[PDB]
């Protein structure tokens, strides 16, 4: 069974940050071998932590690990935007076996914004002749990689036939994503308007498709 | 230091699968090896672990009986294989090492048996994964279409425009523009897996809005697992 971690925590840059790592007498309890370990998207993990409180060679001196009796603790001072990324606890056990933490989203705030650009296609002619619909609402050049996509129909609430991916990491080192809106002909034709509404900062940017237009 | 995992795949429940990870730049004989994986947007899972000298195996309880881990010291390759796949097994697989060296005592440092590592008890080498995918979904090629530019695409000098590839599986499509003469403006989606366990992405290109109707503009779509390949002409709306 998997050691506890908080879902997600937060902070600002420059301040400090602890992810707590919960198992039992016969894991973070029983032993002295307890090492976390950092995740950046589309990235194999890398050690920031070992034997509870130990640096690795090349680690920054603002990660720092302890442990009370079945909690382990990973404490960031100095928050940075490098910092962002997934974190997770791994114990040995009784058993001689390892066991990782469900891992915790760390999210660095008060970052700079940058605001999406939403592109927004309807049906194609041809799909809708193969008796299919798919409305296509794609998201760029956004940062940080937070966003809320919800989608109208109408003036009304959608959430059915709705596939959204996760945001990921440009090249250019701001984020991207899509959303997918599937329907039918008739659903299609059954409204004046859809509308994809992408929250973003406390921000929302809304693009609208017709069945009417073109 | 280097690890580097292959044999993953494509699979129904009930196959099976052979996991290789081949280790360079240190005494692979000397040192434990794990395997870890990592499904889709979820978290670590430590999968087994083996012994420098193969003596010793672990396995997670959830794979036990299934996969199993084994290695070679003379080719430095590390195994896993896998029987009787099940969906929760689709996952990206880490071949890691296993931190470690001598241990101390009275002055002295101490390793194991014929000069084997003592466990550190953390992983200081990762391999950047093997893909496994397990599912009872079938074989097929891409639905492609197009995503025409219009006025309400454009963005004054330029103009988006782009390809729906719809409903293919397994991974991955790749995507190019004009044979790969257009990498600029170009813009190509993660796939999303809709419930019918079929995969759907798109692909955007950014483009002069004077140059619609005088250039041609064609989406190269890549779908290798089924050997299919799809070039398809986007037309522009009068709109
Ligand atoms: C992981 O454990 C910490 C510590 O919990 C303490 O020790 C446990 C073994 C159990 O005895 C708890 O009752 C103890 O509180 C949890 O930390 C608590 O977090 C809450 C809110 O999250 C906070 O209000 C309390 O002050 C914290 N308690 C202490 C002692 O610091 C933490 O919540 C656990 N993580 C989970 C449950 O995800």
């Amino acid at each position: 069974s998997a050691l506890t971690q908080p879902a997600s925590v937060s902070g600002s840059p420059g301040q400090s940050i602890t992810i707590s790592c919960n198992g039992t007498s016969n894991d973070v309890g029983g032993y002295e071998s307890v090492s976390w370990y950092q995740q950046h998207p589309g990235k194999a993990p890398k050690v920031v932590i070992y034997d509870v409180s130990k640096r690795p060679s090349g680690v920054s001196n603002r990660f720092s690990g302890s442990k009370s009796g079945n909690t382990a603790s990973l404490t960031i001072s100095g928050l940075q935007a490098e910092d962002e990324g997934d974190y997770y606890c791994k114990s040995l056990t009784s058993t001689r076996r390892r066991v990782f933490g469900t891992g915790t989203k760390l999210t660095v705030l008060g970052q700079p914004k940058a605001a999406p650009s939403v592109t927004l296609f309807p049906p194609s002619s041809e799909e809708l002749q193969a008796n299919k619909a798919t409305l296509v609402c794609l998201i760029s050049d956004f940062y940080p990689g937070a966003v809320t996509v919800a989608w109208k129909a109408d003036s009304s609430p959608v959430k059915a036939g709705v596939e959204t991916t996760t945001p990921s990491k440009q090249s250019n080192n701001k984020y991207a994503a899509s959303s997918y809106l599937s329907l039918t002909p008739e659903q299609w034709k059954s409204h004046k308007s859809y509308s994809c509404q992408v929250t973003h900062e406390g921000s929302t940017v809304e693009k609208t498709v017709a069945p009417t237009e073109c | 230091q280097r690890l580097v995992e292959s044999g993953g795949g494509v699979v129904q429940p009930g196959s099976s699968l052979r996991l290789s990870c081949a280790a360079s730049g240190f005494d692979f004989s000397r040192q434990g090896m794990h395997w870890v994986r990592q499904a889709p947007g979820q978290g670590l899972e430590w999968v087994a672990f083996i012994k420098y000298d193969g003596s010793e195996k672990y396995h997670a309880d959830s794979v036990w009986g299934r996969l199993s881990i084994s290695r070679d010291n003379s080719k430095d390759t590390l195994y896993l294989q896998m029987n009787s796949l099940r969906v929760e097994d689709t996952a990206t697989y880490f071949c890691v090492r296993e931190a470690g060296g001598p241990d101390y005592r009275n002055g002295y440092y101490y390793y194991d048996f014929y000069d084997g590592y003592y466990n550190y008890h953390y992983m200081d080498v990762w391999g950047k994964g093997t893909t496994v995918t397990v599912s009872s979904a079938s074989t097929k090629g891409p639905s492609v279409f197009p995503l025409a530019p219009s006025s309400k695409s454009t963005s004054g000098g330029t103009a988006a425009l782009g390809c729906l590839v719809k409903d293919y599986f397994p991974e991955p499509v790749t995507v190019s523009w004009n044979s790969g003469a257009l990498t600029s403006g170009v813009h190509t989606f993660p796939a999303v897996l809709q419930s019918s366990g079929l995969y759907s992405l798109s692909s955007v290109v950014t483009v002069p809005s004077s140059s619609l109707g005088t250039q041609t503009y064609i989406c190269n779509v890549n779908h290798k697992p089924s050997n299919t390949k799809v070039d398809k002409k986007v037309e522009p709306k009068s709109c």
